């Protein structure tokens, strides 16, 4: 669950 | 080459060819073609999670992710990959698990050579340097910093108390202290431990890849071959382990811990050995259905009944290779933490009452009834995170069930039931109680995050008070579910058939917009309604008994729907500013039963006392605690509030919450169901006559219980936005508590939603869209929250940027306006061919048919609320974007966002934390001390006129 | 001549106008006021002729003769000479007629006394008569009896002056139309120049004049000052003309009317002829049956006529008409069910007569009502200084020159013999009866001659007369109690250390806001009160504001029993509604307020409702919306520009479809709602101290939390409703077509700014330059209609400016002859000296400075600047002070910018009413859609 650049 | 597919099972409603293949390297490769898509895509999954790392450097699995997108030796420029693929329409992202990695991203229409040998370069070789391990860890580190305050401390907290020499108990972020200093306080390299760790996991057979490619299934798999060949098998075995991580030391436990956010749940951890082995009969999905199940009888209803417990999830939650856990994690009450002994004393009488009765054929057959149905109509699929799914259940199936995943069920063994539910019982149990009451009674502390909580290990009174005498409270099984559908027909299309939805019915309660299904031909259809009232947003007391009244329903309303949810039909019921709302969805036999329910639910509703007086404070304890939420957040909530009309704020509503009484809501909904208006849109699978009858039910019912009138047409108002001076520099700060982070939104305000002055705003943010991330974040490195792009509430668009870090905001609006001085120096300065480059990365963007059908029902539905009515400007904005110039840009940018401009509009919010490369001359501040005075000096914008 | 008889006059101590009484040789009663603290000076002339002397071909000659009074003297023989010197020295004068006066009235800025009596006085010495006076006025005429032909009073009047003998002068006409001026004489070929020199030279010159002056002067030089200019009216000796016989002379008593009107209104009108009491000043008997029949408190005549649901309101008392004769009225409103028991109703009324005739006369009650107003003539204020004149010039010639100031407010002796007469009089036989209803339709023939009602002779047949004189008793009515309402402290409160000459907010809370004013000019035994209580539930709907009305409403019609006798003792209150919210004003003597304003919050937080009350206030006001198809077209287009031109406003169509949904339950549900949670601003001025002030207002803000549990509001949900902002460019029109009114309104609206301090004196300057020709070239020259106005327009802190002109034209001909005007006015700047110039902006100056003459003058002006959160106080002496720094360039900037037909900045919108037989604005909702709105202005 770690994401890269986040989301929106 | 070494094995290929000849046809594996795919749904009989796809289009999309499909093969599988193996490489000579042992990567699994599958191969998607589709001759109608537009944009192209791939993904890849290496099987090596965060718990493979080694003991003394925490988290180097994310920080080689997290290093890998910059940099390579084929490529030596830092954002290539990047900035290829935000000049084609993409955007690419990764994370990690505890036992893989998944890599993907997407494409424009044909860029498959240049962005996939981009993508391959990933792992067939990767350049690091000094810079970037140098500047990536402060990226890392903000990561960690979001997540000290984020409760979801609750899943490290049972990481730890575990087997403490079990690879279970591993940290997966790092916090730039594990990372950085730790390594450089004992001089261990980190570099060196990088390229062991990828030179020794991530090359060998163990990734498995899939591409979704539009030209054929042979034009593109001779191009797989070729072009990942390099990467060549270590010979790794997967790494896995027999040995469950709790020993019987650590069961019959029952944990104390405080949030920071007010909270009060209760969860029961069962450990059970591996059932993946089992993916045809699933018995933990059975028991999952059978514990988990809200409705007429059951665990749940019966808890909600005795005013313990709101709600309650079940099923069994996936861990490691070796091991699993099940899971009955329930929410609590006022005096739900007074009775929690007998609360899992019913648990195990629903356990027990299901124990002695066991298995049960029909709950099966209805339950692979629903999952085939469920299969056969499977909706369209974005081709983004479809094929990062497909590869990331691709380790596990063989070739032909490579999509029949948790769809399709073989047999009903009853022997494997009896497995899993012999190991359910309390010598298994581990309690876990979370509350803000533990405030000074916690011994222990958490290192890594930072949490309070205790050992208070359950003496065998409660067990042998748990398993002594177990017959039954008021249970019972499921029954049959009668929303399950049986039509399946397709109606064919109406000779007078529209493009766009058409207004079909006018009149002064209610009008319509309606739209046969043309390209889908799934028999199902989502409808969705707008009630209007003036009497819901008029004070704070009036805003407030809407959403309990509305809640209310919802919650009495759940025992009856929760079948309809399961089976196929979905609704949702919320408050909006101007009056309420309802949207239903699902397979298109049983929507108006449950439409006609909802509205006699609505209209002739009573109040059970106890459910409003357990409501009303756990909406008490869901207002007081924006407090503890993120500082940017609240900055875009502060922004709104003073860039509308009329808003109120969070401090008004828990006030008048010292008023709402029982018979104050109970005289409410007579006042607010009185005079009304309903705006509506049809879509999907439906006839005209049938839309006009659906229509006609909804406002009969209301008009037969509720005594409804029409509103007069000068009472339907929106809001206005308040209109910024013509040169303007707006801010005002507050101060977040618990965050120890900074946060700002700086907002620039062009105009009114124009046909030619979208394209300027729209053009001007995709051309800032990858430098404002790399000169930023990747560069600057000014946090991990960066965002900039055109803002439209109540049709006035502005262009703004949200941005929170550790740093004091002025720092931040100074570099803002830095980067807006270097974006035009280097707008100037740019060729006509990146120009054009641009417009058609906009156009490919923009101009994008939406694939599943509440796609294009949440494209229609989210501007007919806006009032504008334009289907069209899909294509007609686009045409107009086409014919533009780069002079007409830096036009736009002059008058508007320079910081010499005659029009200037700017509005500044910043959240400040608990305890506080030429940036040109900027003009005083003018400080907003009353938000009421401020909105009052200032004009407010006209509404935009329809279509 | 230079003839003198004067003395002391009687004057209440409060009083310092020194006065002077004389006659002149010629026969003129002469009154001489010197005040030198009076800004603006006024004189006055009182021509003792009236309608009833007009001749017998011809009808209203008086009305025609003092409307050609006006123009041309032969010392000015100019036209508007006297309307422009006064327009420059910012006077105005307005004259009126009746059957037995014609009363000629100005005033002046400062000193121009000898200048506007050099061209007031010589109207007796040489009127002109010429073409175009005559031609002109002739159309003024004609306009001034096309309003009053819906106007019900004169409709009403004229049918009972002629259904009586027809041969009597009181059923001539008084007024006159186009038929009797200009459309019978000359087809008989009568001059009538000739014939008004007849009657302005036989029937002026001789007798009776009343001319008195406000000067501020001196004791002398107003003296020979008027001696000077009044020795050319020469004695004729004309006989005093009065009536020795009644116009109901025995054909005309024991009948009945049925009266059809426009407006759906029912009323009762009884009348009794009397004989002359009007020497008889002593007792003043009428006075005494006036107050003891409509007297509205326990036990009365009203009280149960509202206990039986028939009646609204009544009143009644002496109604004096010529010399000769007097009238005795009683008229009373009638209900739905009152209309079925007329007869019923008017027996009540002989009962309470007799109940009069059963216990006598009285005694105390003479001595209370001598007493009230001997208290009443103590303390007076000072009146404006324009018709002050003209109301002792009109009472000059029926009392002697110590009776001129004491004129009704003393009493001698008492008279029950003729208290025995007048009751003698009213009986039975002697009844005169006439009914107003709308349900007499297709029933009355019979048709006035001018107006054109109609009406039925029907007399009341014998067993209803009978009925009402043998048969006579008493029920429930008694007469009086002590009112103990008197107020007995008379005492003035010394002004302490907090010596403001401004109100000052003496409290500031989240519940209430306080403003504070002790009396320092005018030392009264005096208090005024203001109230707003502001809540949002005021104007949310049309059904809510519906439910606010009848809630003031019946509140009203709860407390007037217990507030007549106080009202009788002189405090007075209102109850009415603001958009916002509600509105208090509490006005009156200082010493019984405090328990008045206590009763009424106590009142209307406790409230509840009586069924058939409920009911008639309904009906009533169902009918009194619908009423407003009916009302005079320049209404009309004031009413759609205040609906176009604000945030949200609902129609009167709106509120009549939202009537109906009202009900009990459901108003004694929205009662707490409004009440719950409020906001309180207050004004207290008068002579009063801060801590009882503070007091005053914590008693009512802790009675109303006692009540209803009042808790203050947020500050951001006081908000007040803005104003649309006009295109720079571009105008915009819309129609509504009248139904009643054969005449077609046009209001011209024009957008400037908000209210800057320089913004406001450009668009006043402005508007006094085009106001005075204005009614020079359109009504008197143009002759376009007589509603014709023009100038500011102050609304929602936004400013404008207006042309309201009725008349019976094609709309667009009109708004194209306005803009003519304008043209012309814009060279007419230019061709201006530095003289007219600067006396304008003299006129500007005097006509915005002045002092108070009340504390509810002040008072009130004070309080229309808070209700407006403007709270300027002193924008008068700083805008003044800005005002003189202004040059002719200026105004010409001004005009072009915003107000030229080429203009970058002209924002303008009209509103054409047609009769029943650019853009438009289809939807007012959707012409409101996309525009944008104006801010507030800032407070302070």
């Amino acid at each position: 669950c770690s994401l890269y650049q986040l989301e929106n | 080459i070494k094995r290929i597919g000849n046809h594996i099972t795919k749904s009989p409603e796809d289009k999309r060819e499909y093969r599988g293949l193996e490489l000579a390297n042992g990567i699994k490769v599958l191969l998607i073609s589709d001759p109608t898509t537009d944009k192209s895509s791939a993904a890849l999954d290496v099987h090596i999670g965060s718990l493979s790392d080694p003991p003394n450097i925490a988290g180097l699995s994310h920080f080689l992710e997290h290093m890998l997108f910059l940099g390579t030796k084929k490529y030596p420029k830092e954002n290539e990959y990047s900035q290829f693929l935000s000049e084609h329409a993409g955007s690419s992202n990764a994370f990690t698990s505890g036992e893989h990695t998944n890599y993907y991203f997407d494409v424009s229409h044909e860029h498959l050579e240049g962005a996939l040998d981009r993508f391959a370069q990933f792992f067939l070789s990767p350049l690091f340097d000094e810079s970037a391990k140098d500047r990536e860890v402060n990226a890392v580190d903000s990561e960690h910093e979001k997540n000290v305050m984020n409760d979801a401390r609750l899943f490290q907290l049972e990481k730890a108390t575990g087997n403490p020499k079990h690879p279970f108990s591993k940290f997966g972020t790092g916090n730039k202290y594990t990372l950085e200093t730790r390594p450089n306080q004992e001089g261990i390299d980190v570099r060196q431990e990088l390229l062991k760790f990828h030179s020794a996991y991530y090359s060998s057979n163990l990734m498995a890849v899939v591409v979704l490619g539009r030209e054929s299934l042979d034009d593109l798999t001779n191009l797989v071959v070729k072009l990942f060949s390099e990467v060549e098998n270590k010979n790794v075995p997967l790494p896995e382990f027999p040995e469950h991580p709790f020993q019987e030391e650590h069961l019959k436990q029952l944990y104390k811990i405080v949030p920071i956010k007010d909270i009060r749940n209760l969860y029961v951890t069962f450990p059970i050995p591996d059932l993946q082995k089992y993916y045809k009969s699933n018995p933990g999905h059975y028991l999952g259905h059978l514990i988990g199940h809200e409705g007429p009888g059951s665990l749940l209803s019966e808890l909600k009944s005795k005013g313990w417990v709101n709600t309650l999830v079940g099923g069994q939650k996936e861990g490691a290779r070796g091991f699993m856990f099940f899971i009955i994690n329930v929410d609590l009450t006022e005096e739900g933490l007074l009775h929690v002994e007998d609360i899992i004393l019913h648990m195990f009488q629903y356990i027990q009452k299901l124990r002695a009765e066991g298995p049960q054929e029909w709950v099966f057959q209805e339950l692979k009834d629903l999952n085939a149905v469920a299969f056969r109509f499977k909706d369209k699929e974005r081709p983004r995170g479809y094929t990062s799914k497909i590869a990331g259940i691709l380790h596990y199936y063989p070739l032909e069930e490579v999509l029949t995943a948790e769809y399709l069920l073989e047999e009903f063994r009853p022997d494997l039931i009896e497995m899993v539910l012999d190991k359910l019982r309390p010598e298994n149990v581990r309690v876990a109680i979370v509350s803000k009451s533990f405030e000074g009674k916690t011994d222990r502390t958490e290192e890594w995050y930072g949490t309070q909580y205790k050992q208070e290990a359950i003496p065998d009174e409660v067990i042998k008070k748990w398993q002594n005498a177990d017959l039954n409270g008021k249970f019972k099984l499921p029954t049959k579910n009668e929303f399950i559908p049986t039509n399946f027909e397709i109606l064919p299309l109406e000779k007078e058939a529209t493009p766009y939805p058409a207004l079909i019915k006018d009149t002064a309660m209610s009008k319509l917009w309606f739209k046969q299904d043309d390209k889908f031909f799934l028999p199902k259809a989502n409808l969705n309604f707008e009630f209007f009232s003036p009497f819901a947003y008029v004070d704070p007391l009036h805003s407030n008994m809407a959403y309990l009244y509305l809640e209310l329903l919802k919650d009495s309303l759940n025992e009856y729907a929760y079948a309809a949810e399961l089976a196929g039909l979905s609704y949702d019921l919320q408050n909006t500013i101007y009056g309420m709302y309802l949207s239903v969805k699902g397979y298109n036999d049983k929507q108006p039963i449950l439409l006609k329910k909802i509205i006699e639910k609505m209209a002739t509703f009573e109040i059970d006392e106890k459910r409003f007086e357990i409501i009303k404070e756990a909406y008490m304890r869901s207002l007081n605690n924006f407090r503890a939420e993120q500082p940017h957040q609240h900055a875009m909530y502060y922004l709104r509030l003073l860039m509308t009309e009329v808003a109120w704020t969070k401090d008004e509503l828990k006030e008048a919450l010292d008023d709402v009484t029982l018979p104050r809501l109970k005289a409410f909904i007579p006042q607010l169901l009185s005079r009304l208006h309903i705006e509506a849109l049809l879509h999907g699978n439906i006839t005209k006559q049938a839309a006009l009858g659906i229509m006609q039910m909804v406002e009969d019912t209301l008009i037969e219980h509720a005594h409804t009138k029409p509103l007069l047409p000068s009472q339907l108002v929106r809001y206005r936005e308040v209109q910024l001076p013509d040169r303007g520099w707006f801010v005002y700060q507050q101060r977040n508590e618990v965050h120890n982070n900074s946060g700002i939104e700086i907002y620039y305000q062009t105009d009114m939603q124009s046909t030619s002055e979208n394209m300027f705003l729209e053009l001007f943010a995709q051309i800032i869209s990858e430098p404002a991330f790399n000169t930023l974040r990747t560069k600057e490195q000014l946090g991990y929250i960066v965002f900039s792009g055109p803002r439209r509430a109540n049709g006035i668009q502005g262009l703004r940027f949200i941005i929170q870090s550790e740093k004091p905001p002025h720092y931040l609006e100074s570099r803002v306006e830095a980067f807006l001085i270097t974006m035009e120096k280097s707008i100037e300065d740019m060729t006509e061919e990146a120009f054009q480059k641009h417009i058609q990365a906009l156009a490919i963007r923009r101009l994008d048919k939406p694939k599943k059908l509440s796609a294009e029902s949440a494209k229609y539905w989210g501007e007919i609320i806006s009032q504008q009515y334009n289907f069209d400007r899909d294509n007609t904005e686009v045409a107009y974007l086409k014919t533009l110039t780069k002079e007409d840009i830096i036009k736009f940018y002059k008058e508007m966002l320079a910081v010499d401009a005659p029009r200037r509009h700017k509005v500044s919010v910043h959240v400040l934390a608990r305890e506080m490369s030429q940036a040109p001359a900027l003009p005083q501040p003018e400080v907003i001390q009353n938000m009421t005075e401020f909105k009052r000096g200032l004009p407010l914008f006209p509404l935009v006129k329809p279509h």
